[PDB]
């Protein structure tokens, strides 16, 4: 039992590390996503008045 | 300063000319061979052929990769998308398709031989000199033409270089030959014209590109057609490149390119670095 | 070449290489290419398809090659 | 004859101002330049002030200078309509692109109507049913309702649109019509030498017999063009729909690209953009256009959509936008792809009007929320399920789990249409045998058989004919040795004259490329015009 | 439909009248609400006033915000949903009761006309897509 | 905000009371500068407020 | 980094050497060409570089060759922003890349 739950754990770790990869990815996907989107409604709003 | 008007539409020189020949994104030669002889103008924007233009693929071309040949074949008049991570084998899948039609072209009959064009939109110079390099001591240059706008190019340069080696491709295809184009790194082609567009102060869209930047790829690919019987028969086949972000495919150039080509050949980088080369996903 | 290739997938899918480890199937297939002998591959291409004639000669010429290791 | 002719004011890629000295064109007027390569049309689209008009050209601008002359049509956008479109592929402007001659036209209609009235609604709800099991189960058809296939470029909404050709079409009595709007051009030669085998277009003398018109302002297309070949193909189709009485099949191929561009166009109309990068008038463009996709009184148009979400985002204004004009959305999904499972239809992202106990009864529908409620609570489970297994789970949820991963393969079917690149032939799956084959699961009639014995077969009789033929495969490793024996001599002659009879190609050094080619003398220095306009070469200062 | 008023500015009508016809609706409901009877009006798509809205404000050139919408976006709300009251006895003693609606996107109700209506309505009906699907149906957050 | 802290100012300067100021909202006072912001023509700060935040 | 690369230059061009280049913090040479565009006024381009990012930094990379005369090799120390290697700065500066040498604590 402890030498099934050593290896049990271990495919935890792997399977938390390549879902916490997968999701440093899209959190990276997002956060470019926002300084790109909050800075075009920036300009979309100085080129109405400029 | 005065400013002169040609008289006539964007045009590059077309023609058996341009054959062996290392040329910059608007048609003049960059190798040192003197000016291209046995050549004519045509344009670098001209609409795609038409419904009744086109035929049905039915030819095989053969890229000499056993993992492309077997599980992704590739026939005459296609656009196959080669998609993936920086370093994965996108170039050298691309490379060995122009390598494999020189030694293809000397056992076909005279009609059958297929003429390579490798456009380099943002490449390193050097990686440009490397490849033709590559080309002359493999005899591959005498069935290529080489379009090269660098990284230190300006940047309509770079977004005019596949529409000028489409047209230098465009020979072969409407003269009943058939022909290969390669754009590597149309990435780097969408990256150079979100440049002029957000300098001519257009507004952006999604990634900051404008809202035709599906329209600058759609109309450049869908000048790989397979010509009907009564147009020559002759075809283009594209492979357009896209380098994607840690294998980020819901990119927004990928997607557009993706749904415009017909097939994928996704180059996984995880099977790179694990000695599975080509790295066919 | 293309009939180089579907021989050398002719030679993995039917099975020819299960003895070879797969430490040594790029040399086992470099070495299939090589002992085959190479009038097989002008028929292949010339007829464009595996012919019932041909895959007999195929699988006869396929036995007679030295795989390394193994 | 100097009146009621503009001249070209500005040109800034396909949009055109044009200034007209006497009188000024309506807003939705087409206008023809004179001199042009091709028929240039344009539609006026805004009044800018000081006898200026805006507009969008139909083709490539490529070559217009600014004092061309440009006349008044004095009328919209006007294309053939009737019988005689049949079996006949259009552009944008009604011009034939097929080059079987003219089109023998009915009625010229103009492109740009007002949408039917509220007095000219129906309401009346019936079923038409796909043969495609993850359709006529979880989201239902409606017959005469619009129909939406959302899709992430290269998830299978062309090939699910081609399925729903080669299952409805056939089976409907009225005409279809396509309008390919954005889409490859192989693409619609691939559906038009398709539709000439199948004989629903005829050539020639039997062309009155053709059940489809084909509409297409494909992917080469400039913006202008894309965005208004969506409205000719309702022409065609508000025809037989109006005139015709006839039930009609519409069938648009990426209606996304009608949204799309409108937004290279508005970018250049001067105005301000609204969220991620689209036109401020996203909504009404999209709303005027659905609203005349209807079933009235007088005839029906079945409207099947295909929508494309831009970079997998179903928030993105534009899909988000065409959710709310449909009756029916199977939202096709990027991962369900990934799994095999084809088609990639989400079955708890797609929706119908349909799906309502009183209109599809009270049986296929308790199945149908059934099939939802273990796939949602699947979803549920998918990240203990990832980061701790299925050991962990409870034994009520390992049966919830393990019914949930076979009715989302027994939602998985062949098509008619892919069995070309996937070589495994089509199955039309008719309703009553999707219903009763999903209580099966659902009840555990079927915990018996594997997974995988549900994948790609059309009917629950096919699963069971597959988990037999899985052990069939597994004690046939036990079967025979297969040995081929004597048979050198029986018809195969030898290898080395079998090389003496292929016939040696004439191969050709000296490509020769220089046949019937001209070879314009291109000289050193640019050469360029002068202010008499002779072609000269560049004088030497800077 | 004895006791109903419909009012319907759909898609194909032009972005002021989909402006118009929440104030439109509401005043049909307010001759109830100002003579001692009852009312309850629904603003279905709710969402889609303030996109037919920012329409017309991006093309009379008024200077986009938060999503291109107008400035005033949250005005346009709220002064639409404090016409919806329960009056005094010497006003009649009528009521007006509003049900808002709002569409999200996946769920995100951070959005931006979503946190405005949050903000001006008394209380919320949240409706989710994942309780949809287990069978509670009204899919009650 | 400024009429309900002037009659807060007046008990805390001339009747030299403490005063308790309740302000509920006052988010709506910057919300409501946003919203007369681009009309007063000044170009837009971070996530949508006026540059004088 | 244009008056460090003509020094190098001339050690490649008229010296006819092998020339190191060091550029400290390329990062901060796409962030002050960033700081140049935004000051006369053009678009941001994605998350909120220059337009110009990938032919500034190409301009600057591109002549950092070996020629028929010389050498001008470059080590340049490379900071990943937010440490996202898809950030369009790293992701522009690694295409130039030919090599790399991290250096652990
Ligand atoms: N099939 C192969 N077998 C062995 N090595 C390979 C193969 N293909 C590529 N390589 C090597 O791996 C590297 C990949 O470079 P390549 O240019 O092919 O990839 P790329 O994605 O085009 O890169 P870039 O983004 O720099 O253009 C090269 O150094 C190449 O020499
Ligand atoms: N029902 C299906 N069966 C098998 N493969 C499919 C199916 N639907 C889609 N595909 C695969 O998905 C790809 C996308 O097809 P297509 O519909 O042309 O793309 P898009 O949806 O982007 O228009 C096809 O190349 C095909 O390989
Ligand atoms: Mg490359
Ligand atoms: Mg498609």
């Amino acid at each position: 039992e402890h030498a099934s739950r050593m290896s049990a754990m271990e495919n935890s770790t792997k399977s938390a590390g390549e879902m916490l990869g997968k999701l440093t990815l899209d959190y990276n996907r997002k956060r470019q996503a926002t300084i790109t989107t909050e800075l075009i409604e920036i300009i979309a709003g100085a080129s109405a008045l400029m | 300063d005065l400013v002169y008007r040609t008289g006539q539409i964007v045009n590059v020189p077309i023609g058996p000319g341009t054959l062996g020949r290392v040329t910059d994104g608007l048609g003049q030669p960059i190798d040192g061979k003197g000016p291209l002889t046995n050549v004519r103008s045509s344009l670098v924007e001209v609409k795609a052929p038409g419904i009744i233009a086109r035929q049905s693929v039915r030819e095989p071309l053969f890229t000499g990769v056993k993992a492309v040949d077997a599980l992704v074949p590739i026939g005459r008049g296609q656009r196959e998308l080669i998609i993936g991570d920086r370093q994965t084998g996108k170039t050298a899948v691309a490379i060995d398709a122009i390598i494999h039609q020189k030694n293809c072209n000397e056992q076909v009959p005279k009609a059958q031989r297929v003429y390579c064009v490798y456009v380099a939109v943002g490449q390193k110079r050097s990686t440009v000199a490397q490849l033709v390099k590559l080309f002359t001591q493999t005899g591959a240059m005498r069935y290529t033409i080489m379009v090269s706008a660098t990284a230190s190019d300006a940047a309509p340069l770079q977004f005019l270089a596949p529409y000028s080696g489409c047209a230098m491709a465009e020979y072969f295809r409407d003269t009943g030959k058939h022909g290969l184009i390669i754009y590597d790194d149309l990435s780097k082609q969408s990256v150079a014209y979100r440049q002029m567009s957000l300098l001519l102060r257009r507004p952006p869209g999604r990634e900051a590109f404008p809202g035709d930047v599906f329209y600058l790829h759609s109309r450049l690919l869908e000048r790989a057609a397979k010509l009907s019987k009564e147009l020559g028969g002759g075809s283009l086949t594209a492979f357009p490149v896209i380098e994607t972000q840690a294998g980020d495919v819901s990119a927004y150039i990928a997607t557009n390119v993706i749904s415009i080509t017909d097939g994928q050949i996704f180059l996984e980088t995880e099977l790179f670095y694990k000695g599975i080369r080509p790295a066919l996903n | 070449p293309i009939e180089r290739q579907t021989v050398a997938v002719y030679a993995a899918t039917k099975g020819f290489l299960d003895k070879v480890r797969v430490q040594d199937i790029v040399a086992a297939e470099e070495a299939v290419i090589s002992q085959v002998n190479p009038a097989v591959f002008k028929i292949l291409k010339a007829n464009g398809k595996i012919t019932p004639a041909l895959d007999a000669h195929l699988k006869a010429e396929l036995r007679k090659v030295k795989l390394p290791g193994a | 004859p100097a009146i009621d002719a503009g001249y070209v004011s500005q040109v800034i890629g396909p949009v055109v101002d044009v200034r007209f000295d006497g009188e000024l064109p309506s807003i939705l007027s087409s206008l023809e330049v004179e001199g042009h390569s091709v028929r240039l049309v344009l539609e006026v689209a805004q009044h800018m002030g000081d006898n200026t008009v805006r507009c969008i050209a139909m083709d490539s601008t490529d070559g217009l200078v600014r004092g061309q002359k440009v006349v008044d049509t004095g009328s919209p956008i006007k294309v053939p309509v009737g019988r005689g479109t049949l079996g006949r592929i259009m552009n944008v402007i009604g011009e034939p692109v097929d080059e079987q001659g003219p089109i023998d036209a009915a009625d010229i209609w103009s492109i740009h109507r007002e949408a039917p009235e509220f007095t000219e609604q129906s309401t009346e709800q019936e079923i038409l049913v796909t043969g495609i099991k993850v359709v006529d189960l979880l989201a239902p058809y409606q017959r005469g309702g619009k129909i939406g296939l959302f899709g992430g470029a290269g998830v299978g909404k062309t090939v699910l649109i081609m399925e729903l050709i080669n299952n409805v079409a056939k089976a409907h009595g009225g005409f279809s019509v396509f309008a390919g709007v954005g889409e490859r051009t192989r693409e619609g030669n691939d559906l038009y030498r398709e539709m000439i085998e199948s004989g629903v277009i005829k050539l020639g003398a039997e062309r009155g017999n053709s059940k489809c018109t084909l509409v297409y302002g494909q992917m080469n297309e400039p913006p202008g063009a894309r965005a208004r070949v969506a409205l000719t193909g309702l022409t065609v189709a508000e025809y037989f729909r109006d005139i015709e009485g006839q039930d009609v099949l519409l069938f648009v191929d990426n209606i996304f690209r009608f949204t799309q561009a409108n937004s290279e166009v508005s970018a250049l109309l001067g105005r301000i953009p609204s969220a991620v990068g689209y036109q401020p008038t996203l909504a009404t463009d999209l709303g005027g256009l659905q609203e005349r996709i209807t079933t009235t009184t007088k005839g029906s148009i079945t409207s099947v959509q295909a929508v494309y979400v831009p970079a997998d985002d179903l928030t993105d204004p534009a899909p988000a936008t065409t959710f709310a004009h449909l009756d029916a959305t199977t939202v096709l999904s990027r991962s369900i792809a990934e799994l095999g499972i084809y088609p990639a239809v989400d079955p708890l992202d797609s929706t119908s009007r349909m799906l309502n106990p009183n209109v599809i009864g009270a049986e296929h529908y308790n199945v149908a929320r059934g099939v939802q409620k273990v796939l949602q609570d699947y979803k549920n489970l998918q990240d203990i399920i990832a980061i701790l297994g299925m050991d962990e789970l409870s034994e009520e949820d390992k049966l919830t789990v393990a019914r949930a991963r076979k009715i989302q393969r027994f939602l998985s079917q062949p098509f008619q249409v892919a069995e070309v690149f996937t070589g495994t032939p089509g199955k039309y799956v008719d309703l009553a045998d999707t219903i009763s084959g999903f209580q099966g699961v659902l009840t555990g009639k079927y915990d018996d058989l594997p997974e995988m014995a549900f994948y790609m077969v059309g009917d629950i009789k096919e699963v069971k004919e597959k988990a037999d033929k899985m052990a069939k495969d597994i004690a046939s490793r036990k079967e025979a040795d297969n040995k081929k024996v004597s048979e050198e001599l029986k018809d195969i002659p030898s290898l080395d004259k079998l090389v003496s009879e292929i016939k040696e190609v004439v191969i050709e050094e000296d490509d020769g490329l220089e046949e019937d080619f001209k070879a314009e003398a291109l000289s050193s220095e640019t050469v360029v015009l002068n202010e008499e306009g002779k072609s000269v070469p560049l004088p030497k200062k800077n």
